[PDB]
């Protein structure tokens, strides 16, 4: 059952990362605050 | 100096309504202008304005009192008079009435001179074309097959050009323009006397001033005022009308269009009188109605007539918006407009796109132009996050796939996001292609994927970008300096503030005069964030000339730092990242561009010679895209481009800077309506201001927008599972939707299936474009199963439709260049006639027209002299003898004449050696009777001019004949040396040298003073040497009218140079007088040369004799190339005919075949299979070792060494000299030079918008085979032969002909021809002169590279050389 | 107890999926300058670039 929770938390990881990237893109889409790419 | 900087001859600036209003209110001129018509000018205190500018008021008051005296009823106020005062757009139906036939003699003399000169060459020109046809086909009806009707000769062409309608109007307005320009020159000089001209002709009174023209017609009782710019528009438009009507009268191909064009002109002229400036809306609607009528005959029922009906609705809206016409009247007017477009072939419906500029241009106002951009911008726009992220994911996929297709098939440095699946991790690890179906699935991870630094791009990578002049705005603190001082003086006085300083600096001059200019520090302006804080930044628009559509009526200008940053960013994008996406087909190479366009258009045209293929084409207009781009939709693309380039923040600069600044339209006669708004920041969003524009500007950051559009097109194609081939070009994008259909299906059903397949793709594309914020309307998109539009040219069923009338409408009587020589104008006319030949007009008619208008231009320049001369002996000698005019106009340009169009130019664009072609045409004219053999003897026996070693090598194929180069080129060169010697920039530190001319003369002597002279080799080696690179960089300068004026101001010409530039035309005519007057006494060995001698032999003798002073009898080799027409002895085989060259000995030929049963605009199955025709072959190295990332200097040095070794020899001293000459540009040692240099065998010696060479109507069905031929001069010769044969086949079936009831065969035998010759070269010629002391810009990176090879590269090249030496 | 977190985590998984759904269908809107207020007044925005990392980095 632990392997099942690990496999499902992998999906939790990927969907949480998708949400994080989507919110980052949104925040960087405000013309009010100019943004700079690292390096 | 004022006799060089003459006022414009043609229109190049926008027409301003308020300028005319200012000039008619300053002098209190009679007018029926309403108070709102004047706008801000009604509130001016004209008394103070009249008190100042005393001379202008004197002239305007003189014009007013004369108008009152001649017409007493003009005093009648409150419009109780019957005289009507009409502004420009409302005088269209009266322009034929304004005729000063009496009290005007110069146009009459010009017409009689042109007639008498043309009458002496018409029969000779007819014989010339008859002989050309007889040689090229063996039959005398090559040019008259389609028309045989009436065959118009040069005499007929002249008669119908001078006796047409608009001829009297074009003579009257030519006189008006001539007098106005004379008055302007006199006023600028400072005469201040007799600056008012009155013609007082019966029924048409005209008063001309340097600033206004008062025109009154008694027949219509209408009085109008025209400013100088409006006078230039009217005379350009009337010349265009004359040209279009006369060509429709002359050509049997355009004959059906004459009546329709006449009725269209009449109807829209009355509509113009009725409405005013809104008739240009109707004109712009007709612009699209041409395409709407073109798609009215497609097989698909569900797409037939949609655009037609929608455009009819929009024209009804435009006619009923002001309630000028009721619904019934508007419908009747629409029917009258439409009836002129129906029952025409597709080619003619496209050639009704000439009428666009036949009605002039609207009077522009800053407020009206600003309203359109204030609404596209500053407007709320909703966008879809997912649509932006999906197109961003596809953008990343295309970038990665392009970087894989280059750089040895490896992924860019990338960092996968935390959401990436296992499959994406494996594809990154394996460096495998990202299939678009995979991307559409996992678009949440293909995106959010940070591509790291991929390019070692530098701002100073390209120098040509920094040396182009771009309009720059004034600093914000003084933004009112654009406006006229008179209008703003009082509003500034009432505010107790100083008058703003006028701004006249240019970007080029500002960049040139910078002691500390580093492109890295220039880009730091944007990168550091200083641009968003600069209080000096100011951007403004300005009215755009020669535009009739509401959109695109303005162009923007920025400050110097932000223009430099913009050009640097655009260069960075266009060189590294723009190259990575080639999902579209547009490339800088025009040849493969049009080849790709033809292939794209011919997708669905498959014959019967299972499943087949079908195509539905979609065309979208992207003009309003620039105003609709928003930061929130571009920031992710900008961020990933910044990451790939290493810049923290560069590309998302336009929107960020625009939202924080107030824009405005800068027109000197359009000040703000409110005089209390003296600062840009506090301005409101009205009048001429555009407060905080959220969008982008046209042209600016276009690479990023084009890349986003390509990504969106690919996303939409993948979403619909449809194959497409986009051809995005910034303004117009063309998409060829492709689907698979049953072969046995009917053509109509095949196209219906193609449209049904394309429906889903079009819906997806509309949804995607709306998601990224671009709403697609019915006007923009054009869905058709037959044609698409690219670069304003339509691709209809495997053809490019002609649109020759558009080209003929811009064939005027003078060039806009400053020198205003006769040679420049004749060259312009020849270029336009070349366009006419390429656009389907009869080649015989085009040749006759070229001769006629060259004669017409020379006669006009003779009888309308730009500058007064004390001695008129030359002008009288040319005027009193029209035979001299004819001889000069028929003489080819290379020999000193004005005939810039060659007989071979009718067929081949690529001419090779122009002197051989000129000699061939001289022979043709001599044998027909146009010229005389003693003219050829005079040219051969001509005394050598003033030429140096630099002139023989700078431009080969040229003779030592004086005055061959126009004064325009001299002015351009003077401006470039005057700017280069003024340059103090860190870049170009060592480019300029005072003894550069002497060094180039010594180097040209080094290359040329050998046993055999090879001007091609000298030209190449010079162009790839340090001196030649400095010449090239100095030639990178723009040489613009403003730049030329600045050069003449800061560096005045000497008195002798002033006089020679002013009287170049008279000196050139006097120079020709020695050859085109009488038979001179010539040396006797010239009697061997006859009209039967091959043109190559005569070219050899003529170049040997011309440069005799320079070369002392030594020959010139490597130049001559056989003339295309004279090389081939063609034969057309018809039915029972048998080829006469094959039947008699000769067996070398290029076989051409056209199948029978072809019907254009008919079922593709019936006619034979189609294919992309032969349109040309550009350059296509096998070096010892291939170097990757080689610098420009390294490539130039390798080119120099290879050419030197191939031409002069392969001894050890021939290698030492080449090594030194390369050492003027690189730092390689002798061993690696020898090793890296490409093969010195068969050196091509190749040395250096959308204009197709033909319509490719019947040339797409033509079979070609050189199986009976030998086959790098020979390759070019045979390509020329194939192109000539294709053009011959195409002129056999002219655009009037659309069928092929018989199969034809063309042989085109090049064998048994005197012109083809053996080739011997690559002998050892050592230098008879020591190597000159070549000064070298060692420090300058753009000329010399201290480290062109890396340590690893040096090791690899040494290993390769050692392996070759040992391995053998 | 470890069995209890198994079912509760499945509840979390589903909401995270659901939030993602809505986040994927959000609308990015640009206000524009409909009011037409002087830029001076509209200038309520950073003049300085901020080097914040979006997504990977
Ligand atoms: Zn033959
Ligand atoms: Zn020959």
């Amino acid at each position: 059952m632990v392997t099942q929770i690990k496999n499902e938390l992998s999906t939790v990881k990927t969907t949480l990362a998708t949400i994080e990237g989507m919110m980052a893109t949104v925040k960087i889409m405000d013309p009010g605050n100019p943004t700079g790419v690292p390096v | 100096l004022n006799e060089i900087l003459l006022p414009e001859v043609h229109l190049n600036s926008p027409i301003v309504r308020y300028k005319l209003f200012y000039y008619i209110l300053h002098g209190q001129l009679p007018n029926d202008l309403e108070p709102d018509d004047l706008g801000p000018l009604a509130n001016q205190n004209w008394k103070a304005i009249r008190a100042e500018e005393s001379q202008v008021h004197a002239r305007l008051k003189q014009i007013r009192v004369e108008l009152i005296a001649r017409i007493p009823s003009l005093r009648w106020t409150r419009s109780q008079r019957e005289i009507a005062i009409l502004i420009w757009p409302r005088i269209l139906p009266i322009l034929q009435a304004y005729d000063l036939r009496q009290s005007m003699q110069l146009p009459t003399v010009w017409e009689k001179l042109t007639q008498s000169t043309v009458n002496l060459i018409s029969d000779g020109l007819e014989r010339v074309v008859l002989h050309i046809s007889n040689q090229l086909t063996g039959k005398p009806n090559l040019f008259t097959r389609s028309r045989a009707y009436s065959i118009p000769s040069t005499r007929e062409l002249s008669q119908i050009w001078f006796n047409n309608e608009w001829s009297g109007s074009v003579k009257t307005w030519l006189m008006i323009k001539y007098r106005m320009r004379q008055l302007i020159t006199n006023q600028k000089t400072g005469e201040l006397t007799d600056l008012v001209t009155i013609v007082d002709t019966r029924s048409t009174l005209c008063i001309i001033t340097p600033e206004l023209v008062a025109l009154y017609s008694s027949e219509h009782k209408a009085l109008t005022y025209l400013t100088f710019e409006m006078v230039l528009m009217v005379t350009d438009m009337l010349e265009g009308r004359l040209n279009v009507s006369s060509l429709c009268t002359a050509s049997h191909y355009l004959s059906p269009l004459k009546k329709r064009i006449e009725v269209l002109l009449t109807l829209v002229d009355d509509l113009a009188l009725l409405m005013g400036d809104k008739v240009y809306g109707i004109v712009s609607s007709l612009e699209s109605f041409v395409y709407a009528q073109l798609q009215y005959g497609d097989p698909v029922i569900d797409i037939k007539g949609t655009f037609y009906g929608f455009i009819c609705n929009e024209i009804l809206d435009l006619l009923t918006e002001d309630n000028i016409f009721t619904e019934e009247e508007a419908n009747k007017v629409l029917l009258d407009l439409t009836s002129q477009f129906d029952n025409l072939s597709p080619d003619l419906t496209a050639e009704l796109l000439c009428i666009m500029r036949l009605w002039g241009h609207p009077t522009l106002t800053a407020s009206q132009a600003a309203s359109k951009v204030r609404e596209s911008m500053c407007a709320p726009k909703v966008l879809d996050f997912q649509t932006i992220m999906k197109t961003l994911a596809f953008f990343h996929a295309i970038l990665i796939n392009g970087y894989r297709r280059s750089h040895n098939g490896i992924w860019p440095p990338t960092t996968l996001h935390g959401n990436a699946p296992k499959s994406l991790i494996e594809m990154r690890h394996d460096n495998s292609e990202l299939k678009y179906e995979y991307v559409l699935k996992n678009w949440k991870s293909i995106s959010m994927l940070r591509i790291h630094k991929c390019f070692d791009a530098s701002p100073d990578e390209d120098l040509s970008i920094f040396m182009k002049d771009k309009a720059i705005s004034c600093p914000r603190q003084d933004w009112m300096g654009v406006f006229r001082r008179s209008l703003i003086k009082q509003r500034y006085r009432d505010a107790n503030r100083p008058l703003p300083q006028p701004f006249n600096r240019r970007l080029l001059l500002n960049f040139l005069e910078d002691d500390r200019f580093d492109p890295i520090k220039e880009l730091e302006y944007v990168t550091s964030g200083e641009y968003l804080r600069d209080p000096e930044f100011c951007a403004s628009y300005s009215l755009k000339e020669k535009e009739i559509k509401a959109t695109g009526r303005i162009f923007a200008k920025m400050t110097k730092r932000m223009r430099s940053c913009q050009v640097i960013a655009e260069s960075l994008l266009a060189n590294h990242a723009g190259k990575l996406m080639r999902e579209n087909g547009v490339v800088l190479d025009q040849l493969k561009l049009t080849k790709s366009l033809l292939t794209m258009n011919q997708i669905g045209i498959i014959s019967e010679h299972g499943f087949e293929i079908a195509a539905c084409f979609l065309t979208t207009d992207l003009t309003k895209y620039c105003l609709n781009w928003r930061y929130q939709v571009i920031i992710p693309f900008a961020r990933t481009l910044n990451s790939m380039y290493g810049i923290p923040h560069l590309f998302e600069w336009i929107h960020l800077r625009l939202m924080r600044s107030t824009l405005y339209v800068g027109d000197p006669f359009n000040p703000p309506s409110d005089p209390t708004q003296l600062d840009l920041d506090t301005a409101l969003n009205d009048d001429i201001f555009i407060v905080s524009p959220r969008g982008g500007i046209e042209g600016l950051c276009q690479k990023l927008w084009t890349m986003i559009s390509i990504s969106t097109i690919i996303l939409s194609a993948t979403e619909a599972n449809t194959r497409v081939m986009s051809m995005v070009q910034g303004d117009n994008q063309a998409i060829a939707i492709t689907t698979r259909v049953v072969r046995s299906l009917s053509h109509s059903e095949k196209k219906e299936q193609a449209y049904k397949a394309s429906k889903l793709f079009f819906e997806r594309l509309r949804a995607n474009n709306h998601g990224i914020g671009h709403h697609l309307k019915e006007q923009e998109t054009i869905l058709s199963s037959d044609f698409f539009i690219y670069s304003k040219r339509v691709f209809y069923k495997g053809r490019i439709l002609t649109q020759a009338l558009k080209n003929v409408s811009k064939m005027c009587l003078t060039a806009d260049i400053l020198g205003d020589c006769s040679q420049a104008s004749c060259s312009n006319l020849a270029t336009t006639v070349m366009r006419l030949t390429e656009n389907g007009v009869e080649k015989d008619l085009c040749y006759f027209l070229n001769a006629f208008m060259t004669i017409r231009q020379l006669c006009y320049d003779l009888v309308f002299p730009q500058t007064k001369s004390l001695s008129q002996d030359i002008t009288n000698a040319y005027l009193n003898h029209p035979i001299l005019i004819s001889r000069l106009c028929l003489l080819p340009s290379q020999l000193g004449g004005l005939n810039f169009l060659s007989c071979s130019r009718l067929f081949n664009r690529n001419i090779g050696d122009p002197l051989v072609s000129a000699i061939a045409d001289v022979k043709r004219l001599i044998k027909a009777g146009c010229l005389d053999i003693w003219v050829l003897y005079n040219i051969l026996g001509r005394r050598p001019g003033k030429g140096k070693w630099s002139t023989l090598a700078a431009d080969p194929y040229t003779l030592n004949i004086d005055y061959l180069v126009p004064s325009t080129t001299f002015l351009k060169k003077h401006a470039q040396y005057t700017l280069m010697e003024r340059s103090v920039n860190p870049m170009l530190r060592g480019v300029f040298s005072e003894n550069a001319a002497e060094e180039e003369e010594e180097l040209a002597q080094y290359l040329l003073d050998r046993e055999v002279v090879m001007p091609r080799v000298a030209h190449v080696i010079l162009a790839q040497s340090s001196c030649g690179r400095r010449k090239q960089i100095q030639g990178y300068l723009d040489s613009t009218r403003t730049i030329i004026r600045y050069s003449l101001e800061v560096r005045p010409l000497s008195a002798k140079k002033l006089n020679t530039v002013i009287e170049y035309n008279l000196l050139y005519l006097s120079y020709n007088l020695e050859i085109i007057e009488k038979p001179n006494i010539v040396q006797p060995f010239l009697n061997a040369i006859n009209v039967d001698t091959c043109s190559i032999d005569i070219a050899r003798s003529l170049r040997k004799l011309s440069w005799a002073t320079l070369l002392n009898g030594r020959p010139i080799e490597g130049l001559e190339t056989p003339d295309p027409i004279e090389l081939v002895h063609g034969c057309l085989i018809i039915g029972s005919d048998e080829c006469e060259h094959c039947s008699s000995g000769d067996d070398k030929f290029t076989w051409f075949f056209l199948p029978k049963g072809i019907r254009l605009d008919d079922d593709p199955a019936s006619n034979p299979p189609i294919r992309v025709p032969y349109i040309g072959s550009k350059t296509d190295v096998a070096s010892m070792a291939y170097i990757k990332g080689a610098s420009v200097s390294l490539k130039s040095a390798l080119r120099l060494a290879g050419v030197y070794i191939w031409a002069f020899g392969d001894t050890e001293e021939s290698w030492q000299d080449a090594y030194e000459l390369a050492s003027t540009r690189v730092n390689l040692t002798l061993e690696q030079l020898q090793s890296l240099t490409p093969l010195p065998t068969s050196a091509n010696l190749v040395h250096r918008k959308f204009t197709p060479a033909s319509s490719y109507a019947f040339s797409s069905f033509v079979h070609i085979s050189n199986d009976c031929q030998i086959l790098t001069d020979s390759n070019l010769i045979y390509q020329q032969v194939m192109i000539t044969g294709l053009a011959l086949i195409e002129t056999w079936n002219n655009p009037p002909i659309n069928f092929s009831v018989y199969e034809t065969t063309l042989h085109l035998h090049t064998g048994s021809s005197c012109c083809i010759r053996p080739v011997e070269s690559c002998v050892v010629n050592p230098p008879l002169l020591p190597v000159p002391l070549i000064n070298v810009p060692q420090m300058n990176k753009f000329v010399y590279d201290p480290e062109p090879l890396s340590l690893l590269e040096m090791e690899k090249i040494e290993d390769i050389a050692y392996q070759t030496r040992i391995g053998g």
